[PDB]
């Protein structure tokens, strides 16, 4: 029923200096010949108060998508820290990847992603403004949130 | 908007 | 930020025999007027081995939305046991409640399922075919999933 | 005072077959919480000439109640044919819907039932053994008959 | 399938002074033997504005009741003046009587109840405090409405 | 307390 | 130091059958010559539950007013009974006059009326509808309740 | 009596 | 059918000095969305010899307003000392809030005023011309009287 | 846990000569029902240099509170210019508003306060004495800083 | 003016396995003799989400209290991570030092306290269980945050 | 002091 599967989402480069790229090898089986494109997305929850500083960091067109198992590595640049509020900037905040069939996302994987600093005296005696160039981006890849959505798929 |  | 809010769910007519209707009343926030509807669903997981069985017991559309609380008691019939395998009938399963808006689930209540024989003789010795009309459905309302998703709001 | 108000009844699934069962939207309000039950009840006026023939299609008790709106659906099955004088049968009737606290009615909502054949053969030439598997049911809705009883409340 | 049927209430000695005692020539028939008593109470609706202010004018118990028509008269003294508010002791006004088995009511005679000044100076300009020596008691006997219950005869 | 007739 | 003084309104016609047309003589100061004019209203209370049955017997526009006193009789026809509700046509009701200036009611000129039947077999025993043609109208011109409002005399 |  | 309902109306800093300010937080129910504004009114009555000595404190205009429930505080400078009689100076007055729609008042909230000294000097023996700054005004707020009158909604 | 929320504070009458009163229109929301008393207070801070020159400009008790939502005018005399350092007097300074329950501060809102002389002659050359009935307060109301503290509430 | 003055606060063994007890030099000035006692405490802000979770480590009364500067150490023992939910458990959260005199608090001195793995596999990839044995308590003792309250000092 |  559901024309596409995602079979396992591998997180690399990890952890990474926080202006890094995002990197995630992503493998899924489609059950059919699909007549249209899949959609992804990487989306970085800038702010855990509120939504509006969600960021997408990348949109990727897949298609058409032949029957068989397919396999990607989906790569976006790092979040703005101009739009990342300071309160929000160091600590635990989360990464989805989501994948959209005919304007409808069927699959969020989320991933809690831990901005820490690596120095002993920043990370005893950390700055007033954030100092994004000495973070360290460490994605929570040992534990994914996977979400799937009831779609029309024809 | 970018097609892989 | 976010138009709607969930603020409750009660869970109506509960214990009750397996074929009796859902009944949950839903309390709701709306923080502004709505443009578009709200799509309400209540997904009964019919096998917790394959999302192909999955049920919508029912879908109402609820619009236009003026801003403030509101309240509906959403009811929908008993999912059909003709698609629930043998296999998956008899102990825990789960019913979903989801709300969208302009097509993107924004919440998902889900409880536990517990469908049970009450009689000595079927507790003790079941059959090997499921007698529905001698399954009665526990809801496990105590316990309730509430799972929040970022969607765009405008 | 009187701790419970009936707001609103809305007759549900209106007109529909004989055998369909009866299903009402109620909401009442309590001004203080009740650590007690207060029990709804549908009875169905099947021989108007007798009262040996009024059926309680189903009895519900709705407690303990918090104060505040509180809404539910009662529904309760046709009532039995077998228990219906065919004199009876076919023309207009009662349906009661009636809540009880401490053993005391309070509030009963009235509705005139009219059930009428849909077939025109049956409409000019009806049957002098009535046939409940081609009868009608049309609750007249828009008009409830509601009475309050003084009762003693705590 | 109720053992006591209530087949005429007689309005005595009306209308009246508002001080006289309420006379009521109850006739009822009794299907078979009773092993318990009748409850006979007098209730007069003080104020519209609150259910507070009824007064239960009187008790009376009837037992044993042997099968067959019997025939009584209630009397119940007027209700307190002090308990009715001003705004409601001139007007219509409602004295009920209700008839228990067991502990539940299983029928309810209402009646409207007119107190007026019979003078004319007073009919054109009343005291500000109503003179209860001066006010008629005009119990509107042609009319009573009559409501049953359902209750368990055994 | 319900006198009796 | 309002421009429109009202000195005395004359009940006419008084009492008198329901039909008759209300008859009031108005007598008022003028201080200076008014710019606009005053507009006059009898307002019939037909039923005291809600404000959707007062009925505005007649609306009258008196201008232009020159400085001094004025007298002059406002009569309007009787209330239409079709639109008085069963419950509230026998008893006492409230007949207003109001005068406007500018759209700004400045003076509300509030009378009793009591309708009775002037049978004392009707009186003892009325009519379950009520019988408008046996009806005398008695206004309790001896109490009249006079507000003053304050507007913007310019 | 069943319970809502 | 009006379309405005004063639910409540809280007397704030009360007792207090005379030359402190009034604060009334209003509560009141909007059925509709209003056309029109609403204009409310802190009217204070200098003197009971004459309606002339009416101080009208404040006049505040509230709109547009969107159906629901709507609160505010309703805040007035105390009353002209130099436009109070002497004899009315000192013990009891009336402050009134009124509300009015389309030029037409239709509620009116009443409270006795209990002007006092404080001082056991002045509380003997009172000065010959009234202290405006040795007297605490003291609005006997759990005694309002609400007057509705019968308006316009159209 | 905590059983009072301040919703908003309202800047009334601003800017305005540095010896009117503060006015803050203050709403707040009670969980429940509070058998004790909140204690609301503006503090002024008079000197930067010291906590000594702080002045409590007014205390104000709110008690009982029943639960849900409050709104009042907190109104406190202007601050003794003796007691402000000639320093401290002309630029900007702090105003505080701060509630306590059971003698513990749990919230704090501050507003930085620019006093400055509105004459073109005393804004270029100020006098070596700060001359206050020529200075105007303009409370920067824009921008508040919202501190809560966590208190016990048993 | 004050009659306590909390000059310093030094946080002893620190770093420390997070099961140590909390150490603090506390150095404070009394201008005046005290006639009743300080009240110092040691509350720990186990979950930021609600106050609930907050524990007072301990509580000491330190009197009768002469003029002049005093010198102790308050120590209070590790806070129970039976208590501290696992969302709170690693990372930033509160230990603060507040002193009470006649149960009004007038200081609170604030750190933020971070608990941390100190091996580099369990900062990388913690457990989904916190283990409390392998965390380390860094009170951030170079940024406290100290709040003065003003208090009634008779 | 004061009571609103």
């Amino acid at each position: 029923m559901a024309k596409v599967q995602v079979n396992n989402v591998v997180v690399l480069d990890n952890p990474s200096p926080f202006y890094n790229p995002f990197q995630f090898e992503i493998t899924f089986e489609c059950i059919e010949d699909l007549s249209e494109d899949l959609e992804w997305k990487i989306i970085y929850v800038g702010s855990a108060e509120s939504e509006e500083y969600d960021q997408v960091l990348d949109s990727v067109l897949v298609g058409p998508v032949p029957a068989g198992r397919h396999m990607f590595v989906f790569q976006a640049d790092a979040p703005n820290p101009g739009l990342i509020p300071d309160a929000d900037a160091v600590g635990v905040t989360v990464v989805l990847i989501t994948c959209t069939y005919r304007g409808q996302e069927f699959i969020r994987v989320g991933y809690y992603v831990n901005n820490e600093y690596t120095e002993t005296e920043l990370r005893e005696n950390p700055p007033v403004k954030p100092d994004f160039s000495k973070l360290q981006r460490n994605i929570l890849a040992s534990n994914p949130r996977v979400t799937r959505f009831h779609i029309n798929w024809e | 908007a970018r097609r892989i």
